[PDB]
Order: structure tokens, then sequence, then C-alpha cells
């Protein structure tokens, strides 16, 4: 359910 | 797995979900950005979700339960935020709970996401971002004085920063530590 921005900076 | 937190903060009506969780992204996008690009603060940013918590538009509190849900949903996720944001977001938290923008079953999880960051290695990421946290709620140490015991009891709790020792171990004790 992720917000875009929460995506964004992470490095997965 | 998939941590749920929608009993404390509800999902939006399906009618303006989109909406809501698009209001929500670019408020965090305003708090991680760097300028030329638009900004809020964290102290900006805690200013509003105080006005929106308990505000009377609908609105309004869908926007702050999305941001909270989110917030917390995204613990296990921390440890990958670039040391910048993860800073920034460490001073939200911390701020949060400062803020006592939660209470009850949030306010716990909370304070354990603290403690459970605080108990990473020294020096890492994430002990970082529990310092950073701890230090914004400080003041509040005092009103929990067994979670205060669990935060003296940490492995590398001799290695704090001295006014943190001070402020947990007077904390224990109900009390201010002898400056604040």
């Amino acid at each position: 359910r992720r917000l875009p921005i929460f995506n964004r900076i992470s490095v997965s | 797995q998939q941590t749920d937190l929608s009993q404390v903060w509800p999902e939006a009506n399906q009618h303006f979900s989109k909406e809501i969780d698009d209001e929500a992204n670019s408020y965090f996008q305003r708090i991680y950005n760097h300028p030329p690009h638009p900004t809020m603060s964290v102290d900006e940013v805690l200013e509003m979700l105080q006005r929106f918590k308990d505000s009377t538009i609908k609105r309004e509190r869908e926007v702050f339960n999305c941001m909270l849900r989110n917030l917390f949903e995204e613990y296990r996720f921390f440890p990958q935020y670039p040391d910048k944001e993860l800073h920034i977001t460490a001073c939200l938290f911390g701020g949060i709970i400062e803020k006592g923008l939660v209470t009850y079953m949030a306010l716990g999880l909370a304070l354990r996401y603290v403690l459970e960051a605080l108990r990473k290695p020294f020096g890492s990421k994430m002990y970082y971002f529990g310092i950073a946290a701890l230090d914004r709620f400080k003041n509040r140490l005092k009103d929990y004085p067994q979670y205060c015991q669990h935060l003296a009891s940490i492995s590398h709790f001799m290695q704090f920063p001295h006014h943190l020792q001070e402020y947990i171990e007077y904390g224990q004790q109900s009390r201010d530590p002898p400056v604040k």
C-alpha cells in the first residue's frame, strides 16, 4: 500500500 | 510481515482515497525535498498534523490518518532510507510523540519503535534514528518510568549522549533531570 514517495527514497 | 495500523488510523472512504493519498504523499515529498523544490520543515508538518488530528473537517482528519498510518507502517523500511531522509523521519517521529499526536496503543507502539531502534548497533543509522527521535520527546520520559528502565538496560546505554542518560535515569524515578 506504500505511498510513491517512500518507494522512491527507499533503497531496496 | 506487512503491518496494518488501520485500527488506529482508518482507511479513507473509497470516494476520495486517491486524493487523500496524493495529498499525504505531497506533504512527505515536501518534508524530504531540497531547494529549489518546495519544502516544509518538521515543525511546520507537526503544526499541521496537530490542527488536522482532531479537526472537525473530515478531509483534514483523513490526511492526518493517512500520513500517520503510512509513517508507522514504513518502520520496517526505515533502514533502507538515505541518512538525510532518515534523520528527518526521526525528528518527525519523535515530534509526533512529543506533541501527543499518538495516544494509547499507537503511543506504546511509537515508544517501542524508538526503543528497538536504540537497540541497533551503536553508531548505526537506526541507532541515530533512535537518538534523534528520543531527543524530541525527552521531556515526556518522566511520565514513562518503566520505559526509562528499559532504555537504561540497553547494552550500550553508557554510550548515549550525556543529557539523554540524565533524562532517562531521572525519568525512571518519575523526575525531571537536574537541568533541562
